């Protein structure tokens, strides 16, 4: 019955910045490892970032390390993705995912029980 | 200098039926997870209350390795806060579980042409298991208002049933070996530490 | 490496008794079951009886219920069929079966495919009706 709702997506210029947010309903957020995945035009869900219960550790896909920051606010049941120095390649639907457990294989979609419908980011030139 | 015997648990030739789940105590040994770090075939490898990346840096006052076989659709139930036949009647994790759950598809060893029916689950029970409770009784289950007195019949059922592990089975009905590592942190000396 | 070996078949007059035995070597059927099937010439295999090996509860085909008793001795690793009130019509090859599958509902063993079976023992019943009319 847990719902994840992403927001904060839309159009942005290459070089620009965007902050994604995902709110979990109820009060189970604190018990979740939170992650962001993305699906580019005609490719599979790809891992972007994850954050453990205490805010440490954090994990990042190779292609967003340095540029993106994942963070959580348990008091607002919200996980955030700060995206800086955006490129056209970052154009995708960004999906929020959640699990009780922190996976050794944190990049696998099958390790996350809960999924939002995603928010569309478009990076133009 | 003497490593915890994870090999004896993960590579055991026989695995227990889930209802009769096996428990090995691990104590007074160095817990080197590097052999799990270099594994890619596990279908799931999740820790609760600790990061998998910190297992070589942590000390515990006790470690238990619980092992058993279930169906693919049931691996979800080996996690805190789950309901279903396995969580309710066979193997129950606590709501505040500290430890790791590792599972892998065991079709190569646990399914045979004609089907392997050696792995059992409890189908009926008068109440839910408490966490880490084990029920190996075979009492005829009283489903009706009339007592069974050990005779099977209408509303009088044998409480266990075989999994049917056939090679033609869908992913959800294929066998999965499960290892649960439970970590205890009490006001007591640490028995199990990582290499560093 | 398991074998089921039946013994105790033979000729009987209608109204009489026979005891079939089946000695199991190589394994037990612990929480599962053993059973008796029969097949008359040119007729399909028919379920006779099944017994839960651990608890000893029995299930019977309607045609033999109250006349045949299935039982087992765990120490001798043997299942038995006591065939009382024999009828012409009970005439068949009788063979014991093993089930590796533990089924919660004992009645399942009426139709569940057995994974073990013995050679078979012939049971012929004499009548004074002279059934075979020319
Ligand atoms: C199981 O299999 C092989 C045996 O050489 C080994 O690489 C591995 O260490 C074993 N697994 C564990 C968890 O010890």
């Amino acid at each position: 019955q847990v719902q994840l709702v992403e927001s904060g997506g839309g159009l942005v210029q290459a070089g620009g910045s965007l902050r994604l947010a995902c709110i979990a309903s109820g009060r189970t957020f604190h018990s979740y490892v939170m992650a962001w995945f993305r699906q580019a035009p005609g490719k599979e869900r790809e891992f972007v970032a994850a954050i453990s219960w205490s805010s440490t550790p954090t994990y990042y896909g190779e292609s967003v390390k340095g540029r993106f920051t994942i963070s959580r606010d348990n008091a607002k049941n919200t996980v955030y993705l700060q995206m800086n120095r955006l490129k056209p390649e970052d154009t995708a639907v960004y999906f929020c995912a959640a699990d009780r457990g922190e996976s050794y294989y944190y990049t696998r979609p099958t390790e996350y029980e809960f999924w939002g419908q995603g928010t569309q980011v478009t990076v133009s030139s | 200098t003497n490593l915890c015997p994870f090999g004896e648990v993960f590579n055991a030739t026989r695995f227990a039926s889930v209802y009769a789940w096996n428990r090995k105590r691990i104590s007074n040994c160095v817990a080197d997870y590097s052999v799990l770090y270099n594994s890619a075939s596990f279908s799931t490898f999740k820790c609760y209350g600790v990061s998998p990346t910190k297992l070589n840096d942590l000390c515990f006052t006790n470690v238990y390795a619980d092992s058993f076989v279930i169906r693919g659709d049931e691996v979800r139930q080996i996690a805190p806060g789950q309901t279903g036949k396995i969580a309710d009647y066979n193997y129950k994790l606590p709501d505040d579980f500290t430890g790791c759950v590792i599972a892998w598809n065991s079709n190569n060893l646990d399914s045979k042409v004609g089907g392997n029916y050696n792995y059992l689950y409890r189908l009926f029970r008068k109440s839910n298991l408490k966490p880490f409770e084990r029920d190996i009784s075979t009492e005829i289950y009283q489903a009706g208002s009339t007592p069974c007195n050990g005779v099977e019949g209408f509303n009088c059922y044998f409480p266990l049933q075989s999994y049917g592990f056939q090679p033609t089975n869908g992913v959800g009905y294929q066998p999965y070996r499960v290892v649960v590592l439970s970590f205890e942190l009490l006001h007591a000396p640490a028995t199990v530490c990582g290499p560093k | 490496q398991v074998q089921l070996v039946e013994s105790g078949g033979g000729l009987m007059q209608a109204g009489g008794s026979l005891r079939l035995s089946c000695a199991v070597s190589g394994r037990t059927f612990s929480t599962a079951a053993m059973g008796w099937f029969r097949q008359a010439p040119g007729k399909e295999r028919e379920f006779v009886a099944a017994i839960r090996w651990s608890g000893g509860s029995a299930y019977y085909a309607d045609s033999v219920k109250g006349r045949f008793t299935i039982s087992r001795d765990k120490a001798k690793n043997t299942v038995y069929l006591q065939m009382n009130s024999l009828k012409y019509e009970d005439t068949a090859v009788y063979y014991c079966a093993g089930f590796s599958a533990t089924r919660s509902l004992l009645s399942d063993y009426a139709t569940w495919p057995y994974d073990y079976w013995g050679q078979g023992t012939q049971v012929t019943v004499s009548s004074k009706h002279h059934h075979h009319h020319h």
